[PDB]
């Protein structure tokens, strides 16, 4: 399709390929994977985290 | 004289030392009391009991 750029207002040189594709959200979200440790609980036997 | 021919360094060991007749017990930081007690504590208790 003939497609106009939203930043500059001028049209684009190459045509752009639009269409509805079935995307599906996977379960790996970053709010469950972001993790940090400054210092905290250590093991009783080998005194390392 | 015959100990280095058994390939033992007589400064680091003696042939009499391979048979244990006295036995060290590890400290409490090696066997934690809340693990209740560690398996080495039970085995040492059983050695005292058999004695």
């Amino acid at each position: 399709d003939y497609v106009t750029s939203g930043i500059t207002g001028e049209p684009l040189e190459a045509y752009i390929y639009f269409g509805p594709v079935y995307y599906q959200k996977l379960k790996h979200m970053v709010l469950d994977k972001m993790h940090a440790r400054a210092r905290g609980p250590r093991a009783v036997l080998t005194r390392q985290p | 004289e015959d100990v280095p021919l058994l390939l033992m360094n007589p400064e680091a060991g003696k042939p009499s030392d391979l048979i244990l007749t006295r036995l060290l017990v590890p400290p409490l930081c090696i066997r934690p009391s809340v693990v209740n007690e560690d398996d080495l504590t039970m085995k040492l208790t059983e050695i005292i009991f058999l004695n």
